[PDB]
Parts: C-alpha cells; structure tokens; sequence
RNA sequence: CUCCGUUGCCCUCGGCCGAUCGAAAGGGAGUCGGGUUCAGAUCCCCGAAUCCGGAGUGGCGGAGAUGGGCGCCGCGAGGCGU
RNA sequence: CGGGGGGGCGAGCCCCGAGGGGCUCUCGCUUCUGGCGCCAAGCGCCCGGCCGCGCGCCGGCCGGGCGCGACCCGCUCCGGGG
C-alpha cells in the first residue's frame, strides 16, 4: 500500500556505481606536450615589431597554434621573469599564430628585448 | 524597453505598486475586485435560498 | 474554551468543477509497461481461453494441511549440501587409513530431484510418491508425468511453488522430486501422506482426464449477462 | 486559421484535477460572441456553442 | 568538524515531447570619440564607457530600522527597569 | 469502468408502526455576471521529547506518525468493431 498518485509508470531510479577499475586503463599519463618551452616558439624582429617594441611596450611572439591567452600569459611570464597586462592573438596567413604581449607599466620592453636576444 | 535589458532594471521600474501591478490595467483589477464581491455575495444568496428550499421542504 | 476560535473547518468538495480533485490509487487507470500489460493477460488467456485436462491439473494442487508434511518430510531428507557433501568424503579417508573402512556405508534414503531421474525411475516402479511443481515454464517438461505416474501405480502430486520445491534440493528451481526408499521410523508418516494423497490424485483420472478449465469470462462480462438474466426471468416470473 | 473558412476559438477551461488551465481550440459556432462560457458535456444545456 | 562545505544513503517533489543540426541577411546583452600604420584598425593607444559571470568568507556605505507605552530616577535636556 | 456497497436532500413504487424500513430513480452536488479555487482543513487514532500535575495513554509545552476526509472488490488503461 504505496499508492499511485499518477497514471504514468516512471522508471524506477536504481542505485548506479563508480568506476572501480581493475587497472588503469593506459599505463602512464601521457607527457605534456604545450610547455613553457614549446608554446612560444620564437619572437618576431620585424621592422613593424621592433616598432611595436618600443612604442606600445609590447612583445611580438609567434606561437603554438593550439595556445589560448591564459597559455601564452603563463608561458611569457613564466620564462622572461615577467609579467603581461594582456594578450592578443592572430593567426597569421600561413597558420602561424602571432600573439603580442603588452607587458604591466612597471615594466619595460625594450630591455625585455635585450635579454631575450632580439633587437 | 527590449526585454532582456529588463534584467539590468530596479525591481520598481517594472511593477507599480498593488495588486496585480505591472501585469494587469487597473481598470481590470477594479473590476476583477468588485467582480470578486458579486460572484462570492451571490454563492451566499443562493446558500441561503437553497437553505430556505430545503427548509420549506 | 480550550478550543481557540480561529481554527474553523475549510471542507471541500469534490464533485465534477467544484473543488479540485485529489489523489485515489488509480492501479486500474495507470499505464502497465509491456512486460507486466504482457504478464497480466497471459494470465487472462490462460483462463479465458478453454484449457486442456493435461494443463488444468497443474492448477489443482495440495493445501496447507497436506503440503506442509510433505515439506516436513522431506526436510530429514534434503540431498547433501556442499561443506556437507566434503566432510562425507573427507571422514571416509581419515576413517579408511585409521580404525578399518571397506567403505560402503550404508548411503541413507535421500531425494531425487530432475526430470529425465525421476521418469526413469518411476518408469522403474522405484518410488512411494513423486511431488511435481505446478507453475513450471515450459509445461511440456510435466504435461505426461502424472499419467505416466499413475500408470506405473506410482502416487503423484502436485505442490505449488517450484521455487518452495527447488529449496529442498539447494537450487533455485526443480520440477519434481521423489521418496524412493525412507528410514524405517518415517516410514508410518509416508504412508500417511501417501493413501491420502492417492485417493484425491490416481484414484480420479476420469474426473481430471475429462474437465476442460477455463472458459470463464471476464467479471465486467459476467456482470452484464447475468443482469440480462434478471430481466428474463422478471420478464415472466412475476 | 489560414487556408480555412471558419474562425477558430480559444476556450480556456481548467483541468479539473491539476492546478492549471487547459486551452483547446473549437470551430467557432455562429452567435459565440468573445465572453462566452461555454458549457460541455452530457449534463451541459442545450444552446450555441 | 564550530559552522560551513562536500559527498553517501533513506524519505519528498517534478507532466511534456523528443537522441541532435538550422541564420556570416531571421531571432540574440554590451563600445564609442580621438589618436596611430606602408599594409591593419568599434582590433593597437588615450580617454571616456559598458554588458555577462563571480563577490564566499560578505569588501564598504545605505535600506530591513529603529517607535510607542508603561514604570521609575533626573529641574530640564534626560537615565534606567520592564 | 464494471460490479458492488455509503449518503442523502428528493421523486415513483413496495413495505410501515408514522418512528421508520425496503425496493426504483436521482444524484453524486460546479449555468444570471473576462470573478477566485493545487501542495488539506477538520475530526480521529497513536508515538518521541520536554514541562506540570504525579497513576501516569491525567493535564500543559514542544515535536513527530498513521486512519477517515477521499465507501469496498475486481480481471481485461479507457472508448468502437469482431
Ligand atoms: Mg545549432
Ligand atoms: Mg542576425
């Protein structure tokens, strides 16, 4: 005597359990591939980018093309001891993608370039 | 003003402030009110000569 | 007044348009998915329909009364379980190579539980009294046992629950079972069992062989023809 | 109702049974004016609509 | 381990309506002046903005919200008890 | 739904004692007006804690649970064929 208030018959919610495997499934976790070496390939010395430099205390980076902002932020900064105001993506015609990096005012370009090689 | 902006309002700019303010035109509350009297006064009216019906009978 | 004035009544009423309605158990008015709307009317046809002498037995069955001893009796006399059955073998070879054993025993008087066991030896007039399960699932495995059975002389029945009836033997289900020999002390209870039995099974076959057992019709059926009878018979009997 | 010549009519009753409002769509017998209450079924009176 | 969170199970409530895609012209919140390049600019910069989401611990104000009565004590502003 | 059974305001008939009973009907109760109407009141019966009487299924306070309300049984989810 539990009676039924609707005419429909609803399955009932049955008890369903959590995977319990009895090995893993693949033996390792696979090696990270996007690192902080990898993301970044090179900077761009171009003429309109040395121009870019020192004018908008920005950096020209071409990228790995499957790098969003958040990655190419925490790359940049994890490397060149620095830090990004903002990042701004483009995927030149050729695939490679462009990113450049305005860096926080505290904070100069045009040195940045001299460590890392270009100029 | 396009409905999704209304979100962004004051819960005042949507209603004035009554019975059914901001959905209904006054002019239908004041008739849904004294609508509301007639329809329950007259259930009485009739309870009563129902009352009275059954009393003869 | 203990009995503050606010708390009043409120009663509703529920006829058609008035208040609204509440909630009855509608178990007749619900929608039976296709396994039990299936189950339900087999159930149905299998009463609705005429059912054959052959099939109509496994409706007819034992009661509490009878049923009841049988299941006593046989409870000194369930085949080994497991665990059972290893300390059978196992006090034999500690017993063998220890204080003598030729090692026959005497094996006691236990069940006998599946089909193609039991026919062969009540084709063998080897049994008291054979207990078959009504509901099992394909009926042909038990339509001939009973004839064979009371051809052979041999006392059948019919107990209810092939589940209850494979419980004896450990399983999950068994169809027929059988006392071929028992000890000597239980041998007054057997027969007890066995002319009682006998004189409502072996002893009728012409009353089972010869009734069909369905043909009944449904409630709501009967309720009309026979209100149709009321009007005949009040026609001209006043 | 396009591509047919009599008027529909929305008729809003309440499902006698859940808190609600069923509507249903009749083909609007002549004379029903909008306000109508329209009475259905066995017990219902005889007139339009 | 306070209180809160998280999860486990137990009870309770839920009609829908079809696994899914379909607009670079239909439906759809919110960015614009000025500046700048050889080529790009509501895209870069300067300044003004704005939407959505998060804000828990609640970041800070303001509302909820600060009476009245009665009773005392105090000149009176007033204090206290209920 | 089909049977049953409650109800009962009421009609026919039957009975009747004039209280009433039986059988039949009726209902199953919403029609003058763009009104409101769900998640249950009421009664009942119980149990947890806590407080008071102290015998505590006495009484109060706090907190729950089931029954009626919302008759009972079934065998085809309702309808029309065959
Ligand atoms: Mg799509
Ligand atoms: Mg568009």
């Amino acid at each position: 005597k539990k009676i039924r208030t609707s005419p429909t018959f609803r399955r009932p919610k049955t008890l369903r359990l959590r995977r319990q495997p009895k090995y893993p499934r693949k033996s390792a976790p696979r090696r990270n591939k996007l690192d902080h070496y990898a993301i970044i390939k090179f900077p761009l010395t171009t003429e309109s980018a040395m121009k870019k430099i020192e004018d908008n205390n920005t950096l020209v980076f071409i990228v790995d093309v499957k790098a969003n902002k958040h990655q190419i932020k925490q790359a940049v900064k994890k490397l060149y001891d620095i830090d990004v105001a903002k990042v701004n993506t483009l995927i030149r015609p050729d695939g490679e993608k462009k990113a450049y990096v305005r860096l926080a005012p505290d904070y100069d370009a045009l040195d940045v370039a001299n460590k890392i090689g270009i100029i | 003003v396009r409905p999704k902006v209304l979100m962004r309002l004051s819960k005042t700019k949507k209603h004035v402030s009554r019975a059914y303010g901001g959905s209904m035109c006054a002019k239908c509350v004041r008739d849904r009110i004294k609508r509301a009297f007639l329809i329950e006064e007259q259930k009485i009216v009739v309870k009563v000569l129902k009352a009275q019906a059954q009393s003869q009978k | 007044k203990v009995v503050n004035l606010l708390f009043e009544k409120r009663p509703k009423n529920f006829g058609i348009g008035q208040d609204i309605q509440p909630k009855r158990d509608l178990t007749r008015f619900v929608k039976w998915p296709r396994y039990i709307r299936l189950q339900r009317q087999r159930a149905i046809l299998y009463k609705r329909l005429k059912v054959p002498p052959t099939i109509n037995q496994f409706t007819q069955a034992l009661d509490r009364q009878t049923a009841t001893q049988l299941l006593k009796l046989t409870h000194k006399y369930r085949p080994e379980t497991k665990q059972e059955k290893k300390q059978r073998l196992l006090a034999r070879a500690e017993k063998k190579a220890a204080g003598k054993g030729d090692v026959p025993t005497k094996r006691p008087p236990v069940l006998r539980a599946g089909v193609n066991t039991v026919t062969t030896l009540v084709e063998n007039k080897k049994a008291q009294l054979v207990v078959i399960a009504h509901d099992v699932d394909p009926i042909e495995l038990v339509v001939f046992l009973p004839a064979l059975c009371r051809k052979m002389g041999v006392p059948y029945c019919i107990i209810k629950g092939k589940a209850r009836l494979g419980r004896l033997v450990h399983r999950k289900t068994c169809t027929t079972v059988a006392f071929t020999q028992v000890n000597s002390e239980d041998k007054g209870a057997l027969a007890k069992l066995v002319e009682a039995i006998r004189t409502n099974y072996n002893d009728r076959y012409n009353e089972i062989r010869r009734h069909w057992g369905g043909n009944v019709l449904g409630p709501k059926s009967v309720a009309r023809i026979t209100k149709l009878e009321k009007a005949k018979a009040k026609e001209l009997a006043t | 109702d396009p591509g047919r010549g009599a008027p529909l009519a929305k008729v809003v009753f309440r499902d006698p049974y859940r808190f609600k409002k069923r509507t249903e769509l009749f083909i609007a017998a002549e004379g029903i004016h909008t306000g109508q209450f329209v009475y259905c079924g066995k017990k219902a009176q005889l007139n339009i609509g």
